[PDB]
DNA sequence: TCCGGATCCCCTGGAGAATCCCGGTGCCGAGGCCGCTCAATTGGTCGTAGACAGCTCTAGCACCGCTTAAACGCACGTACGCGCTGTCCCCCGCGTTTTAACCGCCAAGGGGATTACTCCCTAGTCTCCAGGCACGTGTCACATATATACATCCTGTTCCAGTGCCGGACCCGAGC
DNA sequence: GCTCGGGTCCGGCACTGGAACAGGATGTATATATGTGACACGTGCCTGGAGACTAGGGAGTAATCCCCTTGGCGGTTAAAACGCGGGGGACAGCGCGTACGTGCGTTTAAGCGGTGCTAGAGCTGTCTACGACCAATTGAGCGGCCTCGGCACCGGGATTCTCCAGGGGATCCGGA
């Protein structure tokens, strides 16, 4: 066959039937959804190695994950943000 | 300690030295307010990114270091502090 | 005598992936030691971020009357939102166009 | 009779005078009360390092002096010599605040 | 008598019509050609992906759109409604290149 | 095999469809020839990030994947084309 | 008893010399000349691991260094610093 | 016994530290693995960049009739080079100034 | 000067015309199903990074007391935005001609990508040592003061040309 | 017809508006003198960098293949390109009225020096929660394929936008 490659594309779709599961993607859609979904990874993450260098810790946690979201996301999307993040850390703390 | 009014604390003056500074011949006088509020939006954000640093660095004091880092990010980096 | 294979992703009750986020964390150099709660945090992160966005964008494509979502309809949503537009200020997207916006001195009088 | 200079050619001595000098053109301590003020909006009890507001002036003559520049060329732009608040809010919004 | 729209009507009709269109606006090959004429001026004999090809026109269009609406709101705050050169010269001394 | 004047396929309806895309409804006659300058700027700044990466990568085709790094880079970072 | 902060002032300083043996510096100076080489060294390194992560190579070798200065640094700069980085490591392989 | 201590700088004869910028790689995060080149590499380009805005200074202080540079030579410095300029556009430098720069309109006549 | 007709500007209506809207139809990406496989999972281990306790010291915070720098404020003045008008010319609207863009179709081959292999390099560990940093000290480069020296800038003063007009000349009319 | 006197008109002269020019005042440079502290330089050190050896693995290299890119050939037309006009917009001139510029007197608040406190910055030891590493395994995620209905395009009718050719009032000029 062919080596794997891989993609976002079945998550966004749940996200979508969750959302309105009546409506579909274009491929070109999903396209836009994976580099944005990419770039916004990319740029949360370095700001978490940024942060995880600056106070010499060698551990990248949630808590330094809170304020990078904080600074990067602005304002009422910075706090539902940390909303969801925070019960969903519940749960997975609870298993 | 608790203050009210400091907008007005940058002078009428300092901006015409700034816009001197700017090359700037001619002010209207109604220019000092927008350049208050723009003064004030920019160093909210700056100042909103640095208490952020501040607050997960777990420290009551704004260290100019992580000032640096908060310009930085924001594509105004400063030099000579460390940074 | 193993337990049953469950995900971390069910474990958080979340869509997105919490093992490959952890281990694209992992292997893109961001620390050498990884905590076990920022995927699942940033996950949760990502999956409100695309729900609001596709939000959004089927707002404007049942809007356009489209029961199928458009890189137009993904533009018209992203520009229309002010801080999504403070977020997304510096990208372009694919096959896009703009707002609709006429200035008010270029309409005849 | 007392000797009184035209218009423009103080204007023009203290441009150069501030462009040759690189001295804080911002008194420090209401500077520093200012900072303090909108601070304490984010957060109670914050404490500066002098140095910090010191860096945080120099950001705040650079921004400040960057858009000075903008709208000295928005309003050569418009044959004029005078700024209006219109020049700053179009070099920000070409800027993109 | 033929009949002929007033000047500007039009054009703001292809104002409405393209920017509710999203569709390509520059001759693809035309393009093609360009990029691989300024390709070669690097290295000889560079490959192309069309992908790619069409992803850098977009781009590029996007960057000329941008800047086509800064040098709008400076025509319109130079009192005029039609870009000149020494318009776009100071949209590309405002943004920084 | 070589070529050596293709900026004027740049045509002015082109320019003209795409400032309408950007509403200026009136264009004066020296436009075309200085946006063709613009842009022959913005792609020689784009495509020789894009050949650099090329060239680092020991290929001879450049891929879609180094045209967005070149992008990214640059401050003009490109959604849809991404994988 | 203090623990110390590492600094780029004795480098510059010697370079300086070399450079200028009858010029002095103001420290301040030194503070922006070890953001500037901080600041520097920060870019190269940070455009090199995004190299690295493109090619998939986990090593970090000259050549995508060298990439990264014709990336960054435009023409001449980039043209001279290429000319001396390649002269040096001649030296260090040589060595 | 053993080999007498000879520092990889003198190796490169740069005067730039080889095993300092090799530590901080190292530990910056950037690869997992670090070749031996790259550090001589990044070192040689950096005291070239340092090196150049040094005379720089130099000459410019020297116009000023200074021995020691100051950070308002290092502005005219970086601000009347185009391609530091182009490098160093976003970044100000503390007591930097402005360029000595007055518009030909605002001038009289 | 008032009244009445002429005329012009606005006011309206209707025809052209570009676009939106409603079906029809055929088409091809999208979603869904199925097979595969490899990366998440589960469990255990072992090391270690950070949270915490605690102590220290230092830099920020607060207060006060002078001491002027400058911010405020008033007042008079030029100059500059700015709005109107006028005048030219430049570019959009539209028509006709040209042309190459583009689909689409087919050949060919070039290098992108993959797998196998084997090895060059490098991370790691140990040991040892000298290079850079904190610290201490001194000392001349530069900040500041003071006295001249010139730049420059506005404004009074004299000069030069534009122009109205005093005197001569010419022409016209009248008296001899 | 001659001659003489007045009227009138133009040339030089004098009057007058405009501009080059000198001069004074002020502000900026510049020369000389003086202190002082920040830069520079010697010193103890210790720890991070260098040296030796090893395990092993990422990466260079060899083969291939096939897929993806390039080249080329024919048709069509939509796109481009060129020309005419003419009006709308660019732009310059002119008045004008304000709105900061400039200058001087005042208030005061910033700034500097000095003092005292401590809140927190920061360093150090413990150790434990937490998470990297690794064997077994699988089922969730990806590649391939298939079918279809959502949608792109086509076509006919409605609709709204545009713009210029007839009415309604207002105003201006001529006549009684």
């Amino acid at each position: 066959k062919r080596s794997r490659k891989e993609s976002y594309s079945v998550y966004v779709y749940k996200v979508l039937k969750q959302v309105h599961p009546d409506t579909g993607i274009s491929s070109k859609a999903m396209g836009i959804m994976n580099s944005f979904v990419n770039d916004i990874f990319e740029r949360i993450a370095g700001e978490a190695s940024r942060l995880a260098h600056y106070n010499k810790r060698s551990t990248i946690t949630s808590r330094e994950i809170q304020t990078a979201v904080r600074l990067l996301l602005p304002g009422e999307l910075a706090k539902h943000a940390v909303s969801e993040g925070t019960k969903a850390v519940t749960k997975y703390t609870s298993a | 300690k608790v203050l009210r009014d400091n907008i007005q604390g940058i002078t009428k003056p300092a901006i015409r030295r700034l816009a001197r500074r700017g090359g700037v011949k001619r002010i209207s006088g109604l220019i000092y307010e927008e350049t208050r509020g723009v003064l004030k939006v920019f160093l909210e954000n700056v100042i909103r990114d640095a208490v952020t640093y501040t607050e997960h660095a777990k420290r009551k004091t704004v260290t100019a270091m992580d000032v640096v880092y908060a310009l930085k990010r924001q594509g105004r980096t400063l030099y000579g502090f460390g940074g | 005598a193993r337990a049953k294979a469950k995900t971390r992703s069910s474990r958080a009750g979340l869509q997105f992936p919490v093992g490959r986020v952890h281990r694209l964390l992992r292997k893109g150099n961001y620390s050498e030691r990884v905590g076990a709660g920022a995927p699942v945090y940033l996950a949760a992160v990502l999956e409100y971020l695309t729900a609001e966005i596709l939000e959004l964008a089927g707002n404007a494509a049942r809007d356009n009357k489209k029961t199928r979502i458009i890189p137009r309809h993904l533009q018209l949503a992203i520009r229309n939102d002010e801080e999504l537009n403070k977020l997304l200020g510096r990208v372009t997207i694919a096959q896009g166009g703009v707002l609709p916006n006429i200035q008010a001195v270029l309409l005849p009088k | 009779k007392p000797h009184r200079y035209r218009p423009g050619t103080v204007a023009l001595r203290e441009i150069r005078r501030y462009q040759k000098s690189t001295e804080l053109l911002i008194r420090k301590l209401p500077f520093q009360r200012l900072v303090r003020e909108i601070a304490q909006d984010f957060k109670t009890d914050l404490r500066f390092q002098s140095s910090a507001v010191m860096a945080l002036q120099e950001a705040s003559e650079a921004y400040l002096v960057g858009l000075f520049e903008d709208t000295n060329l928005a309003a050569i732009h418009a044959k004029r010599v005078t700024i209006m608040p219109k020049d700053i809010q179009l070099a920000r919004r070409i800027r993109g605040e």
